[PDB]
C-alpha cells in the first residue's frame, strides 16, 4: 500500500471540482465585455444630452 | 521657459511610464528564466533600471531642454511602482520553469 | 484613405469654415464607411449640417438631422440644430420658443443664449445683442 | 527547487488566479464609470466660482496689461462696498472586495501547496503564508494560494495604466488680493528684441 | 512598423529560450546530478531578446514633445481665431447658391 504522513500536500485536492472554475471564467469574460459596451454608450449618451 | 503647455508634460511622462512599468516586468521574466535567487536578483533590476535611463538619453538627443528641464525623472522616474512587477514576473517564471 | 478623417477632424479642432470642401469629404464619407468608421459619424453629421446650412443645399440637411433625432431622441444639441434650419429659413419667433423651451428645461445651458443672439443680429439690431451678451457674461 | 509538483496544480490553480484578479481590477474600473453621479447644483455656485478664477488669474497674472486697467479691476473688486467680496453675503470600495476573495479562495484552495518565491523569507510569517499545512518544518518561501493572489494584485496596480464657506472664500481672496504689485514687468523687450537679430528660417 | 516585428521577435525567442531551459531542468532532476549551471547558449539567447526587445520598445513607445506653447502657434493664423462657431449666422451671399 501507499502512507500520507502529512496529507498529500503535493496532490491537487483529489475532490477538485473542474466545473465550477469553468463556469466562472466566462461569467467573467462576459461580464467584462457588457460592461464594456454598456459604459462607453451611457457616456456618449451623457455628451449628446 | 517662461510659458508652459502642462499637457505635453503629461504626454511625456506617459511615455516614460509605459516603457518603465513593462521593461520591469521583462526583467522579472528574465530573471525567473535563468533562475537566480535572492540578493542577486535585486541588483539585476538596478542595472536594468539604470540601462534604461540610457537609452532614453539616447532618443533624447543632445539633453534637449525643451522636453524637460531637468534628466532627474530619467534615472528616478517610476522606480517604486517597477519593483513589485519584477517581483510578480521573477516569481511566475520561476515557479513555471525550475518547479515545474 | 483614412485620412479624410484626419482632415475632417482637424476642420473641427481649428475651426476652418469653408463649407465647399467639407460637405464633399461629408458625402463621401456618409456612406458605407459609416459602418466601418464605427460610433463616431455623429459628429461627423453634427459637422456636415452646418457647412451644409452655409453651402446653400439644405437638402442634406433633414437626412442628417433625422439620423441624429432617430439615435438621440431626447437630445438637446439636435434641438439647437432644429432651431438653426428654422432661422435659416428665417423661422424667428419659433427658433426663440425653442431655445426658451429647453433652457426652460434646463436654465444652465448657454448655447441657446448664443443663438438667441445670433438671431438678434441677424435681424441687423447690434445695440440690444451687445446688453444681452453682456447679461450672459455677468 | 527540492520538490516535484502535480502539473495539474498549475494548470488549474494558478493561472485561474493571474486571470480573475486582472478582470476583476478591470470591472472595477467600467463599474466606477457607471456608478459617479454629477449635480445640476446652480447659476449662483459656478457664476461664484467663475468669477473667483477671474481674480486667481488676475493676481497670478496681471502683469501683463497696462497698471492703471489692472488697478481700475482691483479697485472693482476691492472698493470698499462696491468690491464684490464686500456687497455679496450668503479605500473602502477599493480594497473589501478584495479582502472578501482572499478568504473565498483560502477556503477553497486550502489544503496544498503552490509555489516558491525566490528570495528568504523569515519564519514568524510562516502561519499565514501556508494555512492548510500541518508540517511546521518547510521554509516559509513554500506558499499557499491566496499569498499568490495578493502578489498579483499589488503587481497588476500599474499596467493597467499601460492598457488605458462662500463668503469666508470672498473676503480670503480679497484678503490675499489687498497686497499686490503690479509690476508690469515688459519695459525692455524692446531692446531685447533688436539685440542680436530677427530669428527666422523657415520660410 | 518594423519595430512591432522586432519586438514579436524578441518575444518569441525568449520563450524559446524559456521551453529549452525548463525541459533541460528536467534533465537535471532526472539524472540526479543538482550540480551543474545552465549551458550558455540559453543565457546568450535570452538576454539579447532582452536587449533587443528593449530598444524596439522604447522607438514603439511613442514620441516626445517640446513644453513650450508657442512652438504650435507658429502656424496659425486669425482665419482660426475668428470663426466663433457658436455665433454663426448665415443670411450671406452663400444662401444665393
Ligand atoms: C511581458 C508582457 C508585458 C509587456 C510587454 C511589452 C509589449 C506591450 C504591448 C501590449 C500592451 C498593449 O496594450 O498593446 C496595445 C498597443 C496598441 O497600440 P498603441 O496605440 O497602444 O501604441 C503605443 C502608443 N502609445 C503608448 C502612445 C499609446 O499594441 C501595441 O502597440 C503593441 C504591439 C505588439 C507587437 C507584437
Ligand atoms: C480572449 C478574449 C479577451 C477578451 C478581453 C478583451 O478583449 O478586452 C480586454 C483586452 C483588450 O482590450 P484593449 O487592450 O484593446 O483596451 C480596451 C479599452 N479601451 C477601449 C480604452 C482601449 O483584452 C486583452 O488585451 C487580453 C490581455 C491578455 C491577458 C490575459
Ligand atoms: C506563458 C509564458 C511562456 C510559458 C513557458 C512554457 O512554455 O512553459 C513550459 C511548459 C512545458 O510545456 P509541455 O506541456 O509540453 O511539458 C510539460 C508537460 N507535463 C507537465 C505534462 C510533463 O509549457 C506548458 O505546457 C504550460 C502551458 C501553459 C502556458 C504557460
Amino acid at each position: 500500500t501507499r502512507v500520507y504522513p502529512s496529507k498529500q500536500f503535493d496532490v491537487l485536492k483529489d475532490d477538485y471540482d473542474y466545473v465550477l472554475i469553468s463556469s466562472v471564467l466566462f461569467g467573467l469574460v462576459f461580464a467584462t465585455m457588457i460592461t464594456k459596451r454598456l459604459a462607453q454608450v451611457k457616456l456618449l449618451n451623457r455628451a449628446w444630452r | 521657459p517662461p510659458f508652459i503647455s502642462e499637457a505635453a508634460v503629461r504626454g511625456n511622462a506617459a511615455v516614460l511610464d509605459y516603457c518603465r512599468t513593462s521593461v520591469s516586468a521583462l526583467s522579472g521574466a528574465t530573471a525567473g528564466i535563468l533562475g537566480l535567487t535572492g540578493l542577486y536578483g535585486f541588483i539585476f533590476y538596478l542595472l536594468a533600471s539604470v540601462l534604461l535611463s540610457l537609452l532614453l538619453i539616447l532618443k533624447a538627443g543632445r539633453r534637449w531642454n525643451k522636453y524637460f528641464k531637468s534628466r532627474r525623472p530619467l534615472f528616478t522616474g517610476g522606480l517604486i511602482g517597477g519593483l513589485f512587477t519584477y517581483v510578480l514576473f521573477w516569481t511566475f517564471l520561476y515557479g513555471m520553469v525550475h518547479v515545474y | 484613405w483614412e485620412e479624410m478623417r484626419d482632415k475632417m477632424r482637424k476642420w473641427r479642432e481649428e475651426n476652418s469654415r469653408n463649407s465647399e470642401q467639407i460637405v464633399e469629404v461629408g458625402e463621401e464619407l456618409i456612406n458605407e464607411y459609416a459602418s466601418k468608421l464605427g460610433d463616431d459619424i455623429w459628429i461627423i453629421y453634427e459637422q456636415v449640417m452646418i457647412a451644409a446650412l452655409d453651402y446653400g443645399r439644405d437638402d442634406l440637411a433633414l437626412f442628417c438631422l433625422q439620423e441624429l433625432r432617430r439615435q438621440f431622441p431626447g437630445s438637446h444639441r439636435v434641438k439647437r440644430l432644429t432651431g438653426m434650419r428654422f432661422e435659416a429659413m428665417e423661422r424667428y419667433d419659433d427658433a426663440i420658443q425653442l431655445y426658451d423651451r429647453i433652457l426652460q428645461e434646463d436654465p444652465t445651458n448657454t448655447a441657446a443664449r448664443k443663438r438667441k443672439i445670433a438671431i438678434r443680429k441677424a435681424q441687423g439690431k447690434n445695440v440690444e445683442a451687445i446688453r444681452e451678451l453682456n447679461e450672459y457674461l455677468e | 527547487p527540492e520538490l516535484l509538483l502535480d502539473s495539474n496544480i498549475r494548470l488549474w490553480v494558478v493561472l485561474p488566479i493571474v486571470i480573475i484578479t486582472f478582470f476583476v481590477g478591470m470591472i472595477r474600473h467600467y463599474v466606477s464609470i457607471l456608478l459617479q453621479s454629477d449635480k445640476k447644483l446652480t447659476q449662483e455656485q459656478v457664476s461664484d466660482s467663475q468669477v473667483l478664477i477671474r481674480s486667481r488669474v488676475l493676481r497670478e497674472n496681471g502683469k501683463y496689461i497696462p497698471k492703471q486697467s489692472f488697478l481700475t479691476r482691483k479697485y472693482y473688486f476691492n472698493n470698499p462696498e462696491d468690491g464684490f467680496f464686500k456687497k455679496t453675503k450668503r479605500n473602502v470600495t477599493n480594497v473589501l472586495p478584495m479582502i472578501l476573495i482572499g478568504g473565498w479562495i483560502n477556503m477553497t484552495f486550502s489544503g496544498f501547496v503552490t509555489t516558491k518565491v525566490p528570495f528568504p523569507l523569515t519564519l514568524r510569517f510562516k502561519p499565514m503564508l501556508q494555512q492548510g499545512i500541518e508540517l511546521l518544518t518547510l521554509d516559509a518561501s513554500w506558499v499557499s494560494s491566496a499569498s499568490w493572489y495578493f502578489l498579483n494584485v499589488f503587481g497588476l496596480r500599474s499596467i493597467y495604466s499601460l492598457i488605458l464657506d462662500t463668503n469666508k472664500a470672498f473676503k480670503t481672496e480679497w484678503e490675499a488680493l489687498e497686497l499686490t504689485d503690479h509690476q508690469w514687468a515688459l519695459d525692455d523687450v524692446e531692446e531685447e528684441l533688436m539685440a542680436k537679430d530677427l530669428h527666422f528660417e523657415g520660410m | 512598423s518594423l519595430w512591432k516585428g522586432l519586438v514579436g521577435i524578441g518575444l518569441f525567442a525568449l520563450a524559446h529560450a524559456a521551453f529549452s531551459a525548463a525541459q533541460h531542468r528536467s534533465y537535471m532532476r532526472l539524472t540526479e546530478k543538482e550540480d551543474e549551471s545552465l549551458p550558455i547558449d540559453i543565457v546568450l539567447q535570452t538576454l539579447l531578446a532582452f536587449a533587443v526587445t528593449c530598444y524596439g520598445i522604447v522607438h514603439i513607445a511613442g514620441e516626445f514633445k517640446d513644453m513650450d506653447a508657442t512652438s504650435e502657434l507658429k502656424n496659425k493664423t486669425f482665419d482660426t481665431l475668428r470663426n466663433h462657431p457658436s455665433f454663426y449666422v448665415f443670411n450671406h451671399r452663400g444662401r444665393v447658391l
